[PDB]
């Protein structure tokens, strides 16, 4: 079944991006469709301080919600079953986002980097501009002053920040390709 | 008692925890001289009974422990005592086994991080820095199915 792939997948990510008992409580809440509360917190035997954002992580995490799977209590009394709804459709549009989010970033990252052309006062600590340097620029001064301290001015962003972004990317398309592989291959049927 | 005298036998095995033979067993101790202790070997796992020669045993490797986490697929969560006794420092283990070879639940830095049982693919993978792990905190995912919409403004 492909959804076992999207359980799966959430497993990598949910311990990729995030810690081991981030795949426990994943695993307990895909280990049964309608799984009572006190049931999932018996596997752990540990305390809800190390349980309940991991839930709330996975619910803002779009891949599942907790449903409400009313129950009848037996005690003239209505109190329903906190089982969680896993919310595939929701965990490739949250996910896949991201991904989306941070691979443009680090691609901002990389050209901002890519070639010195802002300059900088130390003196000042204010980094500055060709458009700035230009108008700074004088006959006399071969180089760029800085008016507000009457210094000259120095390059910002040197080429080697440039290959960090890239190996930040190259590391992120690494790291992301078990990810989104996973991720693509549920793209075929949506489920 | 018949109680006391398996229950003092169990702890002076255990206290022993060497395989001897089974004559020295009842000097040990001073206790089992009688026949209730050797049946209650044989019966009981406390104390290590069998036809060969006098042996007393309890009744152990990365290898073992990744097949015991796998052992534990879909089931319920386990405790190292059993990895720990039948393998002392077993929380180094984990340690050198790192990226997925020996995952662990790490309660606390106070007691002595009571692990549980977890089977992962990377495990660690502590490469990816936490300013990257930070903006993906930094990074809320967002709204209901605004989303998909959301991801196709974005071009997906
Ligand atoms: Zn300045
Ligand atoms: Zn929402």
């Amino acid at each position: 079944p492909i959804d076992d792939i999207v359980k799966n997948l959430l497993k990598f990510v949910v311990r990729g991006f995030y810690g081991g008992s981030f795949v426990l409580v994943l695993d307990a809440i895909l280990f049964h469709s309608v799984l009572a509360e006190d049931d999932l917190k018996q596997l752990l035997s540990i305390n809800k301080t190390e349980l309940g954002p991991l839930i709330a992580r996975l619910r803002s995490d779009r891949l599942i919600s907790i449903h409400k799977q009313r129950e009848y209590p037996p005690n003239s009394k209505s109190v329903e079953r906190v089982y969680y709804y896993v919310k595939y459709p929701h965990a490739i549009d949250a996910i896949k986002w991201k991904v989306h989010q941070v691979v443009q970033r680090l691609k901002d990252d990389l050209d901002k980097n890519s070639e010195p052309n802002g300059y900088m006062c130390p003196i000042c600590l204010t980094k500055y501009t060709q458009l700035e340097a230009v108008q700074l620029l004088n006959f006399d001064r071969t180089e760029f002053l800085c008016s507000l301290c009457d210094e000259p001015l120095v390059e910002d962003d040197s080429g080697k920040k440039n290959k960090e972004k890239q190996d930040k990317l190259n590391r992120l398309m690494d790291q992301i390709q078990p990810i989104i592989d996973s991720l693509k291959k549920i793209d075929d049927s949506r489920i | 008692h018949d109680s006391s005298k398996l229950l003092w036998a169990t702890e002076y095995i255990q206290k022993k925890g060497k395989p001897v033979l089974v004559n020295e067993l009842l000097d040990y101790l001073s206790m089992k001289k009688d026949d209730k202790v050797i049946e209650l070997l044989k019966k009981l796992d406390r104390i290590e009974f069998d036809p060969k020669k006098g042996t007393f045993k309890y009744l152990h490797s990365p290898s073992e422990l990744l097949k015991l986490l796998r052992s534990q697929v879909t089931f319920k969560g386990i405790s190292c005592k059993d990895l720990k006794d039948g393998w002392p420092q077993c929380d180094e283990t984990i340690n050198q086994l790192e990226e997925d070879s020996k995952i662990l639940v790490l309660r606390t830095k106070k007691d002595k991080t009571p692990r549980y049982v977890w089977y992962n693919s990377g495990g660690n993978l502590k490469c990816i820095d936490e300013e990257f792990v930070k903006m993906w905190e930094n990074v809320q995912l967002p709204q209901f199915a605004e989303l998909p919409r959301k991801l196709q403004d974005l071009g997906l």
